[PDB]
């Protein structure tokens, strides 16, 4: 009977809500408290890189901290150097819509993904060839939200579907499919390790997959609203999360709950892009109004502020060096901050 | 239903036995971290205007 | 030398971008979002995985129409992507409106496409846009009416059992949906299984819609 | 009199400047509003700030000393660089005008043929008529006549009036100002029939709209083509000072151009945002 199966649920629920209290015994802000404040950060626009002629929703850098990608819903996947801000490779999709992008580690491939549910990867480095199509993944049912590249070979994608899938390249097959969430996942985010990657979703909650065994470790939860982003902080050990609730939290593995709460009374929009500095002491939060906000990780204090676009912030991006920081908005412009 | 239930069941199971360390022990780990690799960050502490490649650095 | 060369590389895909940029501009878009039984596979048929897109040409003007009716995914999160579209081509079937749907107990049909109307025409992206409204199996319809009276999927009507009547009272119906009556406008259009006519409507819809954006740019009207 | 007519042709100026460069700010800056038409209202704006530039503080100069201090050959000069200007500005109105028809009577052809190549093909055409209308018969001194007044008047280094001959004078006239005239005027009737019927299909709005844009220019050219056209037959019947007043009266085109054709909110957001 259905009715015992939802009690028992609810039991071991409410044993691990009891177990998670009892760990908190005390508050990030709490043991924060004798840390002094970072400062302010200003940043100015340093470089500007135009000729999308729409709206750009997604971005992404490599390993060299020099190349970048980007996406627009005009159709033309851009590949700009941003030492020189100008374009080496423009490919243009068979499909007009995007919705993400990803550039390999070893800079040997490009992916894209939007509402034709059919995840392109586009090779770049050929013999004579500028750009060909080199592989076309349709297995899922519904829109892409956001791809990553595992290896050259392997690249692990998330769907509209509630469902998130590991594809072989080589093969062209799900070897492995994640299911359990209970809405749309949004975006996911890869940990530097490689070994677990976490996953954000529509019904307020963020689930720790693990990628060999193929099984969920842990689920967070604590949002009022939908998470549009996340991303690991650069220790691997807790992740933050964006959501609509103008809200974000810094979750840990470890602990398994909630650290920090960031945010402000004034701040009303929802976030759309999330990242971690370097050492991994500013969360960067590009905001839907039309700014981008560098809070403080220990002390949940706001410090700076970056205001150049018109429209919202869509995708926001750091170098591995740490060095820049890309802000791609619907102003169709990418800004490099620094 | 059931079967949905069923996997619901356990996965809960098998999220439940999972060891959890104090919030305290998490907190100190992470501000010892972002202690330690606070010199290298770039954003953080300002980075000499020659060594910063946007600015002005020599590219080839 | 190898600066140039990456210039001049520069150059040329900028030129590349400035004229397919042109080329999309060129062509008219519309959006074919309808509901699950909509009969839009007639209109997707006399007009001519996932997202479809059916570009067709017409009087010299190309119409890329998409159809995400196979999406079945929370529309508020990719809705945002389609802001900009000529037009909205919206079908519903007239004869749908003494059925039920499968899932739900007792919702008409109907009222779901009511629903879905309403959420898609006050929806914050598409206040300038315009609508064009689609009605599929009027000769259906019109049996039907024939048959059961209207006042199953409305239990308030003040008129007799006749087509035009009920015609013009489901046109009224779906008409006072919109909130924004000064930006956007309605373009209603019975059609059947052989109507032979449908691009052409489709064609004086976006003339007209595509001179009303021009006037309004130029402040005339 | 003189003192009360100097600050007033330097606010003038100044407007006439601020206005324009503006204008090419604002077109120049954003990507929004770099689009077709916008390419000819910075057609527009730079003939009106090349007007404010060069011409206007020479008229200013010349009209409160009463004689020209530079020599014969700056006022060829000048005369040819107003020439120029006023056609350039005059012309730059009527392909604006026949833009908004074309684009309002039949969208998709206008939005077929016309690219930033064919308007920029188009501007290049428009100046270099303006030019060959200007610099070319006023070098060749076929503007210039025989009534012995003319010769003593171009003689004298102090007389740079613009007493003309009658063909040169018809000519100019005609292909600066009457043809521009009458082609707006058939244009924007066109495209008021055609607002009307639209707006029958679904309340005057759109006439005092047409009205500002027809009436400013009418007003602000028509007098000084009349007078001068009318000097050609008989010289006697229109005085002279009539004849700057006019004069001026048309350059304020220039300073109303602008805020006629930069009104929308876009214009406005970018404006507000320098
Ligand atoms: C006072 C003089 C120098 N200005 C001449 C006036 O601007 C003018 C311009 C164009 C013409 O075709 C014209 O007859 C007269």
């Amino acid at each position: 009977e259905l009715d015992q199966l939802r009690q028992e649920a609810e039991q071991l629920k409410n044993q691990i809500r009891d177990a998670r209290k009892a760990c908190a015994d005390a508050t990030l802000s709490q043991i924060t408290n004798n840390i002094d404040p970072v400062g302010r950060i200003q940043m100015r626009t340093r470089r500007t890189l135009r000729g999308h002629l729409a709206k750009i929703y997604a971005m992404h850098w490599g390993t060299d901290s020099r190349l970048l990608v980007s996406a627009s819903q005009d159709g033309k996947l851009i590949i700009w150097d941003s030492y020189t801000t100008n374009k080496v490779h423009a490919i243009p999709l068979r499909s007009s819509w995007v919705m993400t992008c990803a550039y390999a580690p070893s800079g040997n491939y490009v992916a894209c993904g939007g509402l034709d549910n059919i995840c392109s990867i586009y090779n770049l480095k050929t013999r004579e060839g500028n750009v060909r199509v080199s592989r076309e993944l349709a297995g899922h049912t519904g829109y892409l939200s956001c791809c990553r590249f595992l290896d050259d070979n392997q690249i692990v994608t998330s769907s509209g579907d509630t469902t998130c899938a590991l594809w072989d390249i080589e093969t062209g097959q799900q070897t492995t499919t994640f299911t359990g969430h209970t809405g749309d996942v949004m975006s996911l985010s890869l940990a530097p390790d490689t070994r677990l990657f976490v996953s954000g979703a529509c019904d307020a909650s963020a689930k720790l997959w693990d990628v060999r065994e193929g099984m969920c470790r842990q689920t967070f939860t604590g949002h009022e609203s939908d998470i549009n982003a996340i991303c690991f902080f650069p220790n691997g050990n807790a992740f933050a999360t964006g959501s609509d609730d103008a809200t974000c939290r810094l979750f840990d593995l470890r602990a398994d709950q909630e650290l920090m709460t960031y945010s402000h009374d004034n701040i009303i929009c929802g976030i759309t892009s999330v990242s971690f500095s370097k050492s991994g002491r500013l969360l960067l939060a590009g905001y839907d109004d039309f700014n981008c906000n560098v809070w403080d990780a220990l002390k949940a204090d706001r410090a700076g502020v970056l205001a150049g676009h018109d429209n919202r912030v869509s995708c926001l991006g750091v170098t591995d060096d740490g060095m820049a920081v890309a802000t791609g908005s619907w102003d169709s412009f990418l800004k490099i901050w620094n | 239903s059931i079967a949905q239930a069923r996997k619901l069941v356990e996965q809960l199971k098998m999220e439940a036995n999972i060891d959890r360390i104090k919030v305290s022990k998490a907190a100190a780990d992470l501000m010892a971290y972002c202690e330690a690799h606070a010199k290298e960050d770039p954003l953080l502490t300002p980075v000499p205007a020659s060594e910063n490649p946007f600015r002005e650095k020599k590219f080839f | 030398a190898e600066d140039k060369a990456a210039v001049e590389r520069s150059k040329m895909i900028d030129r590349n971008l400035r004229e397919d940029g042109e080329k999309a501009a060129r062509e008219v878009k519309l959006l074919l979002l309808g509901a699950g039984e909509s009969g839009k596979s007639t209109i997707v048929k006399q007009m001519k995985t996932g997202i479809v897109e059916t570009h067709f040409t017409f009087k010299d003007l190309h119409f890329k129409m998409f159809d995400v009716g196979a999406q079945r995914s929370e529309r508020k999160k990719w809705i945002h992507c389609f802001e900009g579209v000529t037009a909205i081509i919206f079908c519903v079937a007239l004869s749908d409106y003494d059925l039920v749907l499968a899932e739900d107990e007792e919702m008409n049909r109907m009222h779901e496409s009511m629903k879905l109307f309403d959420s898609i025409c006050n929806n914050k992206w598409f206040t300038d846009t315009s609508i064009i409204l689609f009605l599929n199996k009027k000769d259906l319809f019109e049996e039907k009416i024939k048959k059961s009276p209207l006042t199953i999927c409305y239990p308030e009507y003040a008129g007799s059992n006749t087509y035009e009547e009920a015609a013009a009272y489901i046109q009224c119906q779906f008409e006072d949906l919109n909130k924004r009556k000064d930006t956007k406008e309605i373009y209603t259009h019975f059609t059947c299984a052989t109507d032979t006519k449908n691009v052409q409507f489709v064609f004086d819809a976006v003339t007209d819609v595509i001179q009303r954006m021009h006037l309004r740019q130029y402040e005339l009207l | 009199w003189e003192a009360g007519m100097s600050l007033l042709m330097a606010l003038v100026v100044l407007l006439i400047v601020a206005g324009n460069v503006l204008v090419i700010a604002a077109i120049g800056s954003t990507q929004r509003l770099q689009t077709l038409t916008n390419l000819f209202i910075t057609s527009l704006a730079c003939a009106d700030l090349v007007v404010g530039l060069l011409v206007v503080p020479f008229g200013a100069t010349l009209v409160v000393r009463g004689t020209w201090l530079w020599g014969s050959f700056l006022c060829e000069l000048w005369t040819s660089l107003d020439v120029l200007c006023v056609t350039a500005s005059i012309e730059t109105l009527c392909v604006i005008a026949i833009d908004r028809y074309l684009a309002i009577t039949s969208p998709f052809r206008y939005q077929s043929l016309m690219t930033r190549a064919r308007a920029k093909v188009i501007i290049c055409t428009v100046w270099a008529i303006s030019a060959l209308v200007s610099f070319l018969p006023i070098m060749m001194h076929w503007w210039r006549d025989e009534d012995p007044q003319a010769l003593k008047c171009y003689q004298d280094p102090g007389c740079c009036d613009f007493v003309t001959n009658r063909a040169y004078a018809i000519a100019s006239s005609i292909i600066s100002f009457y043809i521009p005239l009458l082609i707006m005027i058939f244009v924007y009737l066109r495209v008021y029939r055609e607002a009307k019927e639209q707006i029958r299909k679904i309340e005057h709005k759109a006439l005092k709209t047409l009205g500002i844009i027809m009436g400013v220019f009418t007003l602000c050219w028509l007098p000084f083509f009349l007078v001068n056209i009318v000097n050609v037959f008989n010289r006697d019947l229109v005085p002279d000072w009539l004849f700057v007043f006019f004069n001026w009266l048309g350059y304020a085109n220039s300073a109303f151009n602008p805020i006629i054709y930069c009104r929308s909110p876009d214009f406005r957001k970018a404006f507000k945002r320098l």
